[PDB]
């Protein structure tokens, strides 16, 4: 998970 | 600038996220977005024009921000859907299994269902925790757009979620996406906001  | 929910905006003329959504303060005008976008005081520029500067944001525990802008923007009740777009009527939380969508700057709009709510996303920076999840695709750039229903009620702004090599999860199967968003309530509760509605 990545910020988009 | 017209402000509409998933419209292109910059952070300092470097970074690029999208409007979540319109809203006032007493005589301030606003939107909320992703508070990974900004640092409180950076300016937010439309079309190469300012239009305000973050008044606050939390990031991370919560991905959360409001931009205040200057008089001169309109604000607008709707979300854009390629030319089109839907209005803004409340913000009623929809529950899981509800069909939602999104807009934002990188993959237009996009629709899909909540799969899970208080879902922890583990970024580089710290967690966020309290997002819920949806399916409906994105790609870098998407942040700080709406998430919205059909029947126009505000669930909250894109955070992240599982983007691939491409800079989306648009190529791989709805039922492995995992795309997440901050809750609008609590935005709207902590800052005192209200939503612009149509």
């Amino acid at each position: 998970a990545a910020p988009i | 600038a017209n402000i509409v929910g998933g419209i292109e905006y910059s952070i300092n003329n470097a970074s690029l996220c999208s409007v979540g959504f319109s809203v006032t303060r007493g005589a301030t005008k606003g939107f909320v977005t992703a508070g990974h976008c900004g640092t409180v005081n950076a300016t937010a520029r439309i079309g190469g024009a300012v239009v305000g500067t973050f008044a606050a944001r939390v990031f991370p525990g919560n991905d959360r921000a409001w931009v205040s802008l200057t008089s001169a923007q309109t604000l607008l009740p709707r979300v854009a859907n390629g030319s089109s777009f839907v209005t803004v009527r409340g913000s009623t939380e929809a529950a899981v299994g509800a069909a939602v969508c999104r807009s934002g700057r990188t993959t237009g709009y996009q629709c899909g269902t909540i799969t899970a709510k208080n879902v922890t996303a583990n970024y580089a920076e710290g967690a966020v925790r309290g997002l819920t999840q949806g399916n409906a695709c994105m790609g870098r750039g998407d942040s700080g757009g709406s998430w919205i229903t059909s029947a126009g009620q505000a669930q909250g702004v894109m955070s992240g979620g599982n983007v691939q090599s491409n800079g989306n999860n648009c190529g791989i199967p709805a039922s492995q996406r995992s795309s997440l968003f901050e809750r609008l309530q609590p935005i709207l509760s902590q800052y005192g906001l209200s939503l612009v509605t149509g």
